[PDB]
């Protein structure tokens, strides 16, 4: 909400630099976004984090398809190993809480989901505001955090476990790109 | 800080270094009574010294193991020797002293005063005169033991006799 | 208030340099001083059990200079045998904690995480927890300074010392 | 309060028999039993969730009998495979549960433990979590129920439909 | 107060000696005992519990007098298997917690820890939760008594009076 403050955070305030709020409706409808892509993409850097540190499930993720968790790659080409008929079921679960449970409808980003005494906001409504801002400020750095994760890959050809061994890190001197 | 308990028929108020030229009590009671902390071990430590010296022993067998007190060495040799489960012993209860009873708990009328109202040798029975010298005695006393150890156990390491 | 607080029962408000009556202007400064060396010395404290337990990650910290994680001795000379471009990582991070995320010039010490995050609703619960804080840190403060002496004094690190049962100061071979 | 618990969003106050208006003083026992069913059938999901995953206790569980906790079936046949000396020893020490210690006739639900020890203090969040048990419950009481008749219709406990590829019925 | 904390419903007050009224002023402290002999009964069953259970400590208690951790019995001869170094550890460093930390002296049994950490602001919460403390010590108390007993008796320990069916 604009009256708190919510996403105007003590480095750089009310950072809307190329003035795109122009009033009080399309901020509601902004905010509603990036909350909804920073919660997605947080949990895709907890993905990569997990998956290029080889931490894997032991089994078959489609045993009729033979088709290991350990053969799936940690990269952005991992999700695509996976068998239709088994993400159909990711899709239509994930799908499922985007209409009944958690509905994406919702602009405010309630839904009710309090983990008590860990936010009593009611008798510290400080700890309100911190919890606010770091729920967007952790989704607003995951969301480039991803976006650096997927054209790393996409750049070098490697993953972030396979660029990271060779210590590719630099963008000159390799034979990639003009530079 | 003229007329206190270091004032002194030889040599009343020495202070040759800069310690104490002002008013500041909370300086001096800190002093004076590390003055006597130091003055009490070194007390007991002059007589600590010169029974080992003497050979005086406790009657045998400081440990189940089969050491005895008389083949432990005296002076910094009695370190070494003593066993290490009865040295941690003697450096916790001494620690247990030194944390919760020797202190001014209850508040004593001076410096040093760590009669808590449990133990009390008399106190009462003298005549206000003899109070300010019996423990201007005991600093003095413990102003001599302390050049006392000191000169045993820097000759020792050297080897001169005394 | 902060003056009070650092001030537990076995002596009190404890000052024999006087500076709380001599130099009141500076004591709120002195006293972030000590919260901060206190906090520094207790994750400084808790590392040393850490490191001298063998507890190490896994692979290289640096896999061009072929440094495993567990080739880092784990005494005095761990953070100084890191590599220099990564002791120089370390440092523009912990600068950018304490001067960005947990500013150290702001002098109550107060970073809008609570204790575990929580506000402590009580006066003197809270009082309780900050002089928890103050005493934990000054301990932890002779902890990992008497830790480090004892280090070098003795030659070994914590594992060495106590595998070898070097202990006792007094019949081994050492000064006095 | 407490009749305005098992109502989320969808059917609301959903009820084709009529049992809201023609007994409304027997209610506050039927809720009872619909929590206690609800929590009954809720830690026996999550046990059929746990034996079927070959999650065992390392041992014996009567020596005497020579049986030990990894040979006793993960399905409809569990405590069928129990010596009636340790079945006496569940239903006398869940007697002093269920009626000396936290009882059944306390139609409240409410002995004195809370949630995670502690008391919700926001009634909306603290009616929301006692929505959700409720709801967790019923669904867990489908839940368990379908997981029983799949497995005696089948003759394969879950590990065994699951390990075969015998999932769909067709 | 301090009055209603024992009481649960199936004894009540449950005074056989009646010491109520007879002596009332002495309560303060024997509660501040039976709450100590609680907190320490319970420290001890659910340490029986994992001494029998063969938890132990991977090292050597003393590799100066060659006792591995496993070395110790898990029963009633295990304080006993303690060297001397070994109990003047243990009374040196609860002398500064039930003197200076902890101080037994203190009736009220509140050393500002809380129930892990909170205090507990609903009053019939935290009514409730040191009937528990006292109740869970009680139980406690018989606890161990009832095991040291079941030592002394038949010679063996915990871990092989069960694996020898000698329970029944
Ligand atoms: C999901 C995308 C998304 C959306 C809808 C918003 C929306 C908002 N942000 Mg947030 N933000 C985001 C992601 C997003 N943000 C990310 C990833 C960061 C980290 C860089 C931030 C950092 C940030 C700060 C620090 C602040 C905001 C603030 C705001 C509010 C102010 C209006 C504004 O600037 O709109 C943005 C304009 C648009 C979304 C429309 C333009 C769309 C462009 C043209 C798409 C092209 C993007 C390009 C492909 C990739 C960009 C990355 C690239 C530079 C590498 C508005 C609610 C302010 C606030 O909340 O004040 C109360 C505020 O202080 N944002
Ligand atoms: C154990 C340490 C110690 C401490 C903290 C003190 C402290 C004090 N002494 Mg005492 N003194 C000591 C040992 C100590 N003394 C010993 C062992 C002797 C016997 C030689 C004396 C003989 C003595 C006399 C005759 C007098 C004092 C006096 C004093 C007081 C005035 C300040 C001063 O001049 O001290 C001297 C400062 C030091 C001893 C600190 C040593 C610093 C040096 C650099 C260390 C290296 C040597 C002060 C309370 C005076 C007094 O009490 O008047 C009321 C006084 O008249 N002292
Ligand atoms: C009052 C309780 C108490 C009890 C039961 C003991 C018991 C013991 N003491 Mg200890 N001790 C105590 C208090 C006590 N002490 C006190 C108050 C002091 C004065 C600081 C000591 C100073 C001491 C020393 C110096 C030694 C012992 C030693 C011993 C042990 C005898 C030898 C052995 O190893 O077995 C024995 C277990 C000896 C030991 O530890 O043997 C290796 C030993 O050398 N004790
Ligand atoms: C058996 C335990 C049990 C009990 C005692 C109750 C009791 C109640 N339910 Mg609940 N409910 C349950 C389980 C139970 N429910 C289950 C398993 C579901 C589906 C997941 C529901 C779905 C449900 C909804 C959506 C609502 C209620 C509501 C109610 C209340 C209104 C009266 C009513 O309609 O009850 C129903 C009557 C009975 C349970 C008595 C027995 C009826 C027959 C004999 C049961 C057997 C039928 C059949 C054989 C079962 C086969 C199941 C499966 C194998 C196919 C009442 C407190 C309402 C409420 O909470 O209002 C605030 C409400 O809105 N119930
Ligand atoms: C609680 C919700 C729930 C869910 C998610 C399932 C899910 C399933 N049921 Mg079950 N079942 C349920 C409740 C549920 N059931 C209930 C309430 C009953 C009636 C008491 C049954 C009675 C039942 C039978 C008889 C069978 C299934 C079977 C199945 C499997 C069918 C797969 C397919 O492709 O078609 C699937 C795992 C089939 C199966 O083969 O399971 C392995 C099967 O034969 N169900
Ligand atoms: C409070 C009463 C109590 C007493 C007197 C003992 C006594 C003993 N314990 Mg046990 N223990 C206890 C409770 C107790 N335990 C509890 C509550 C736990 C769980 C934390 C343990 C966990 C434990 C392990 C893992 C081991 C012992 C071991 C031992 C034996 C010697 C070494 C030692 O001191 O271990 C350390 C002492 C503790 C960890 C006690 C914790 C006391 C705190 C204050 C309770 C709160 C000795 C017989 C060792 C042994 O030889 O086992 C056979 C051993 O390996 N204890
Ligand atoms: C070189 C190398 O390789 O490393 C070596 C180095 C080294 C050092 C040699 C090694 C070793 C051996 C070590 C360090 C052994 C230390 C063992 C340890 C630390 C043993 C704790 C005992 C405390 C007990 C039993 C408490 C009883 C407490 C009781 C009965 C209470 O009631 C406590 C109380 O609080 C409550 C619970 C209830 C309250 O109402 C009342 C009070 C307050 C009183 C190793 C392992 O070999 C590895
Ligand atoms: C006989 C025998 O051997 O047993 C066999 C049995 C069987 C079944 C054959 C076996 C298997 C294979 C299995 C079970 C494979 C599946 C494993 C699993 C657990 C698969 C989860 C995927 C979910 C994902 C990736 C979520 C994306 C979610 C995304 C991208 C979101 O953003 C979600 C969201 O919530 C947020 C974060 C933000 C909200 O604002 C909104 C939404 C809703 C969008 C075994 C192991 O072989 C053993
Ligand atoms: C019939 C009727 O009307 O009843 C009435 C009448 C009556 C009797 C008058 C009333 C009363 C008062 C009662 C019942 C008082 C009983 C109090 C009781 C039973 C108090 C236990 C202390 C045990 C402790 C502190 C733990 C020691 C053990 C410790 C500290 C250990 O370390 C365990 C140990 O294994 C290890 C871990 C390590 C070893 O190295 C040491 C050992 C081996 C020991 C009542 C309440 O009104 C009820
Ligand atoms: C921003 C993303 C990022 C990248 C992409 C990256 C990469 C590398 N890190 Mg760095 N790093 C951080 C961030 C990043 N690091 C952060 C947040 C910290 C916590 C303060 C941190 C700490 C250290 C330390 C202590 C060392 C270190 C190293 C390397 C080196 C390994 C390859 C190699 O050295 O062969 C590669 C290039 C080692 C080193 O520099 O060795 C000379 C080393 O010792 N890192
Ligand atoms: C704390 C006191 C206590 C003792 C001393 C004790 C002893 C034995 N129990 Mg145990 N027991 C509990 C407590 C105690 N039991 C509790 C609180 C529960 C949960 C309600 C419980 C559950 C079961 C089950 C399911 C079985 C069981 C058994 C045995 C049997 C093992 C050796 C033997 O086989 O004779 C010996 C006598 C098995 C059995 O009875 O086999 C015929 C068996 O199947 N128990």
């Amino acid at each position: 909400e604009l009256e708190d403050g919510i996403g105007a955070v003590a480095p750089l305030g009310y950072f809307d630099p190329l003035g795109y709020i122009k009033d009080e409706e399309t901020f509601i409808r902004y905010r509603a976004v990036e909350r909804k892509h920073g919660r997605v993409a947080m949990m895709a850097m907890l993905g990569t984090f997990v998956h290029n540190n080889g931490w894997t499930f032991d089994g078959y993720l489609s045993p009729s398809q033979g088709l290991k968790f350990s053969d799936i790659d940690s990269g952005i080409g991992g999700l695509f190993q996976v068998p239709p008929a088994g993400l159909a079921q990711i899709i239509l679960l994930c799908g499922f809480v985007e209409l009944a449970w958690w509905p994406a409808s919702n602009l405010s980003g309630d839904y009710g989901v309090r983990l008590g005494t860990l936010n009593d906001w009611e008798e510290q409504p400080a700890k309100y505001y911190r919890q606010k801002n770091a729920e967007l400020n952790n989704g607003r750095a995951a969301m480039m955090g991803i976006l650096g994760t997927f054209t790393h890959e996409v750049i070098t050809g490697q993953n972030f476990a396979e660029q990271a061994a060779a210590g590719h890190f630099s963008p000159f001197g390799d034979g990639q790109g003009f530079f | 800080f003229e007329n206190e308990l270091g004032a002194q028929p030889p040599l009343g108020f020495f202070d040759p270094l800069g310690l104490v030229e002002d008013g500041n009590q909370a300086k001096f009671d800190r002093l004076r009574y590390v003055e006597l902390k130091h003055g009490r071990i070194s007390m007991l430590a002059v007589v600590g010294y010169l029974i080992e010296k003497a050979g005086i022993r406790l009657p045998g067998n400081i440990s189940y193991d089969g050491t005895s007190f008389a083949d432990i060495p005296d002076g910094f040799a009695a370190l070494s020797k003593i066993p290490d489960a009865g040295l941690f012993q003697l450096f916790a209860f001494i620690g247990f002293l030194e944390v919760f009873v020797m202190k001014d708990i209850t508040g004593g009328e001076f410096v040093g005063d760590f009669r808590n109202g449990f133990i009390d040798f008399g106190w009462d029975s003298f005549d206000e005169e003899t109070k300010l010298k019996k423990r201007a005695i005991e600093l003095n006393q413990g102003r001599a033991a302390m050049m006392g150890i000191l000169a045993l156990m820097v000759h020792e390491k050297l080897g001169v006799s005394l | 208030s902060e003056i009070e607080l650092g001030a537990t029962e076995p002596l009190g408000v404890f000052d024999p340099l006087g500076w709380l009556e001599t130099e009141p202007e500076a004591f709120e400064r002195r006293r972030a001083v000590e919260r901060k060396h206190g906090r520094v010395a207790m994750a400084a404290v808790v590392g040393t059990i850490v490191h001298n337990n063998h507890i190490v990650f896994d692979g290289y910290i640096s896999p061009s200079n072929n440094l495993k994680f567990s080739d880092i001795p784990t005494g005095i000379d761990g953070i100084f045998s890191v590599p220099t471009a990564g002791l120089a990582q370390i440092i523009a991070f912990l600068g950018f904690v304490e001067l960005a995320w947990l500013p150290a010039s702001q002098y109550d010490g107060d970073y809008g995480v609570g204790y575990f995050g929580n506000d402590i609703l009580d006066p003197e619960e809270k009082a309780r927890k900050l002089n928890a804080e103050l005493n934990n840190g000054r301990a932890a403060m002779m902890g990992i300074m008497g830790n480090m002496v004892a280090e070098k004094i003795t030659g070994q690190t914590m594992y060495e010392q106590y595998a070898a049962g070097h202990f006792n100061p007094f019949n081994d071979g050492e000064g006095f």
